[PDB]
RNA sequence: AGGUAGAGCUACUGGAUGGCCGAUGGGCCCCACAGGGUUACUGACGUCAGCCAAACUCCGAAUGCCGGUAAGUCCAAGAGU
RNA sequence: GGUUCCCUCAACCUGGACGGCAAUCAGGUGUUGAGUGUAAGUGCACAAGGGAGCUUGACUGCGAGACGGACAUGUCGAGCAG
RNA sequence: GUUACGGCGGUCCAUAGCGGCAGGGAAACGCCCGGUCCCAUCCCGAACCCGGAAGCUAAGCCUGCCAGCGCCGAUGAUACUACCCAUCCGGGUGGAAAAGUAGGACACCGCCGAACAC
């Protein structure tokens, strides 16, 4: 691997609404990222605030 | 019929002869340097004792008897040391 | 009339009309057929006068076949001119033919017919030829 | 097939050459060669009126039963050089063969029958190959055409065989292509 | 049943470094007074011989299958040295003192080095 | 004349050794070239005259 | 050492006859798209059989040419350099 | 251009966002049908074809031996020294 | 000296190639495990390079048998040809193809080195 042309490649983990985790390795400098649909939350991997103003008017 | 043009020939050009062949053939005894076989590409492969030229001329490298030979489907030309008497 | 859609060379040496021919001396899609005799060049003006010489005489039904195409040029020169600057132009394409040479094939049902309208085609050739069968 | 064999003399060449074939073909006699498994060539002379009328009754696959100075052998006629303006015959390639031997032979096949009046017959295939034992080869082997209308082809799998007789040639050759009749509007079109 | 589809690494390997070794023989030939030197590097071992291609025979080899060169527990490197000295000895005591040397279609250089440069330490002049 | 005649004169003694031609559009800028000059007797640089 | 005569081409570059196969299109019905088939068809690609060429060749002589050797003519070719 | 090292094309089939016969990507068949600045011919896949690093021999004094030739011209060349 | 062994070469470089079936891991040849060290990618330890020894003969490699595709190919006959006869035909002496047929063929030879044995 050569030294200077590549960009920076550093650990990170992530934390999701499921309460699954992660931890892999990327280029993201921060070093954490937040993700709000996953493998765990999506439907389709699953088998099966839009709506929040909406409910907060009619009911 | 009766009625005439004018006709000409667009062609007639040549250029001169370039005496291109083999010249000195299978046995002749030859000297050091003397010129074997001339040609425009590689149609025959140099072998043993025997250089290639600027315009692919081979010579010999050194003296004794003409050979002819194939090595791998190529026609190649050779040198035999003649023994001295 | 038959004419190559291309040619390479336009202007070529005149066709050697020596010795008799090393192929295609036989019939083999006909039933009957015409076997040149001698050397000669057929025009391919006498091959369609030819070919329609067989077509009336039979009127409607068989099939005919045609083994020798007019591929080599001749040429002739300007008329009423002196000897010399340069070549003639192409005027009409040939077909060279030697003794052996099946030149036409006919496959019509009766005897008779099919082969008196093979001799209706012989008589518009240069040439000496005969008729020629499938047997031996 | 159950054929006897045509019995023949054959005399051994003096000389080869052209300058001598000449010579044979001038006087009455064919140059032959009896080749084969023996491994064994021969330069032979067979008479030229004799050797073309068994040919003119028995195909060109006849039997032959040599007589060469004295003895008697079993030959097959493998190919004949013929030619183009004198319909001559001016070699003989003869095999040697054994009985009970298996043999690729090419026999020749002939179109007999009247099929629809408004149809026309043409014969693609003149010769098909043909395994059978070196007694039993098939002079002819014929098909029939008789209510055969318009498209319609007689492939060379359809060709009756009789028994103990192999193919050789594989059953996609077409031999008889029989189509509708040309009309005279078709036969202006053709070759022009 | 099972059938590969494409060529594995080890068909590529094989006849690629046959048909680089082949374009370096354009030039270096073997004469039996300067004789060609064969390397034949592998994984766990390494090979050389004393070539003479005018008939065909070789007069001095040394390799590290022998006993003698397994005995050194240093690496590979610390193998192919020995090695190089090896064949400087026997080669020296046929006659020969001047040699080509033929890389085999290997990269000039970490074991293919180390034993060129410890028989040029030895006595052979190439 | 896009490829003329150009001559190339040592940096030290300044000799026309060797003369030649160029493209004067490819390369507009004077030629630098180390040529073996005869008269100090090893290689020196060489520049378009 | 050739590459002419000859021959050969499913061995290259071109020319080119008759079948079979049927993609693609053309035209039509398939109620319009899409959604299956039919033609005396232009019918590619493939294949069976018969061919042609000074500037085509998978091939390929006879002569001719270069060199060596043994003899022949040798009171002559009235020879070569 | 010199030199050292490395690689195999064209065409076809299949899968892919624009993307189509045909752009970039992947796999497979593929022995020369591609390419060689420029006409044609003889060659080149062992590559003379494609890629990369360093450089100026696109030198000086010479040149055994030959090709070709009415002459004048023209062409090849191992090797020695700097 | 023996072996289903490993290198380096050869032959007017396929009679040796393509394909199909069935088999081998003693030492070697390989796949294989990593990227600390020399070294490397116009991106990638894929390749080149280095350090190793868990698994495997599934591939390369090697062995035996198949004539389907390629390759070689007679004898004889013919085409052609040199010289010579021959008043427009042709013939004699010498040479002799291409295609095709019978068939051959799943290579042969040499120098080293391994393990076993002596
Ligand atoms: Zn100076």
């Amino acid at each position: 691997m050569k030294t200077g042309i590549h960009p920076e490649y550093v650990d990170t983990t992530v934390q999701c609404g499921c309460g699954h985790s992660f931890t892999t390795r990327s280029t993201k400098q921060s070093g954490t990222i937040v993700v709000e649909v996953c493998s765990q939350c999506h439907p389709f991997y699953t088998g099966k605030g839009r709506v929040a103003r909406f409910e907060k008017r009619y009911g | 019929a009766h009625k005439k043009g004018a006709s000409s020939s667009r062609n007639g050009r040549d250029s001169a002869a370039q005496r291109l062949g083999v010249k000195r053939f299978g046995g002749q005894v030859v000297k050091a340097g003397e010129i074997l076989v001339r040609q425009r590409g590689t149609h025959f492969h140099p072998g043993v004792n025997v250089g290639r030229g600027g315009d692919d001329t081979l010579f010999a490298l050194a003296p004794g008897a003409v050979e002819f030979g194939a090595k791998r489907g190529r026609k190649t030309v050779n040198i035999v040391p003649v023994a001295r008497p | 009339m038959l004419i190559p859609r291309k040619v390479k060379h336009r202007k070529q040496h005149h066709p050697e009309q020596r010795g008799i021919a090393s192929g295609g001396t036989s019939v083999s899609f006909g039933d009957y057929g015409i076997q040149a005799l001698e050397h000669a060049y057929i025009t391919n003006r006498q091959i369609e006068s030819a070919r329609i010489a067989i077509n009336r005489h039979i009127k409607r039904g068989g099939k005919v076949w045609i083994n020798i195409f007019p591929d080599r040029p001749l040429t002739k020169k300007p008329a009423e001119t002196r000897m010399g600057s340069g070549k003639g132009s192409p005027e009409w394409w040939v077909a060279n033919v030697k003794p052996g040479r099946v030149l036409f094939e006919l496959s019509y049902p009766d005897e008779k017919t099919a082969r008196d309208a093979l001799t209706r085609a012989i008589h518009k050739l240069p040439i000496k030829a005969r008729i020629v069968t499938r047997e031996e | 097939t159950a054929n006897i064999p045509n019995k023949l003399t054959a005399n051994v060449r003096t000389r080869t050459g052209k300058g001598a074939s000449r010579q044979a073909r001038r006087d009455g006699k064919v140059p032959a060669v009896l080749y084969g498994h023996g491994t064994d060539p021969q330069h032979l002379e067979l008479n030229a009126r004799d050797f073309a009328a068994v040919l003119r009754s028995h195909g060109t696959n006849a039997i032959l039963t040599l007589d060469i100075e004295g003895t008697e052998q079993l030959a097959l006629t493998k190919a004949l050089d013929v030619h183009p303006i004198r319909r001559n015959i001016q070699h003989a390639d003869l095999l040697v063969v054994q009985r009970g031997e298996k043999v690729t032979v090419e026999v020749t096949v002939l179109v007999e029958g009247d099929a629809t009046p408004g149809t026309l017959v043409t014969q693609d295939a003149n010769t098909i190959e043909i395994e059978a034992e070196a007694l039993s080869i098939p002079e002819q082997l014929t098909v029939s055409v008789e209510g055969v209308e318009a498209g319609t082809q007689i492939t060379a799998g359809q060709i009756s065989l009789p028994e103990g007789v192999n193919l050789i040639s594989d059953p996609e050759l077409l031999v008889v292509n029989v189509v509708e009749a040309p009309s005279a509007e078709a036969l202006e079109e053709e070759g022009a | 049943a099972h059938k590969p589809v494409g060529q594995n690494i080890s068909e590529v390997r094989r006849n690629a470094r046959l048909r680089r070794h082949a374009r370096l023989r354009k030039k270096v030939a073997g004469t039996a007074e300067v004789p060609r030197l064969v390397v034949n590097r592998s994984a766990r071992h390494i090979h050389v011989q004393l070539v003479n291609d005018l008939n065909g025979t070789t007069l001095a080899a040394a390799s590290s299958i022998e006993a003698d060169v397994r005995a050194i527990d240093g690496d590979k490197k610390a193998h192919s040295v020995r090695v190089g000295q090896l064949i400087a000895e026997r080669a020296k005591a046929a006659g020969v003192e001047t040699v080509v040397f033929d890389r085999g279609g290997y990269t000039y250089g970490g074991r293919i080095a180390a034993l060129a440069d410890a028989a040029r330490e030895a006595g052979l002049k190439f | 004349d896009v490829r003329p005649k150009i001559t190339l004169a040592c940096e030290v003694c300044k000799h026309r050794n060797y003369i030649t031609k160029k493209n004067r559009r490819n390369d507009p800028d004077r030629l630098e070239i180390k040529k073996f000059c005869p008269n100090c007797g090893t290689h020196q640089p060489h520049k378009e005259s």
